[PDB]
């Protein structure tokens, strides 16, 4: 079901990517670490986005 | 459905190529039939001599 689902739906999330990229230079892009470690997944999060 | 694949992965196969996945698998209706014609007793109207 997984495999299924990211086959159908990255040109979208690819597309998004893009687009927010596009705001941030690359000397930001080359530089910015999550040092903090504030975004962890949660596991029941991961399972149920795929 | 049946062998577990996506539809991108089946998107450039051809006929002849999605035949032989269906039928290593098991499948055996992978083929059309060409259905039997039946003569009209009758001339048609409005088709003389046909």
């Amino acid at each position: 079901a997984c495999r299924d689902k990211t086959s159908a739906n990255w040109r979208g999330y690819s597309v998004l990517v893009s687009r927010y990229r596009s705001l941030i230079p690359n000397e930001l892009f080359e530089s910015l670490r999550n040092i903090s470690g504030e975004y962890n997944i949660n596991p029941q999060d991961e399972h149920s986005f795929f | 459905f049946l062998t577990n694949t996506t539809y991108d992965i089946v998107n450039n196969d051809t006929i002849d190529v999605l035949k032989m996945k269906l039928r290593n698998q098991g499948w055996p209706f992978v083929e059309r039939y060409n259905a039997v014609e039946i003569d009209m007793s009758v001339e048609p109207l409005r088709s003389p001599g046909q």
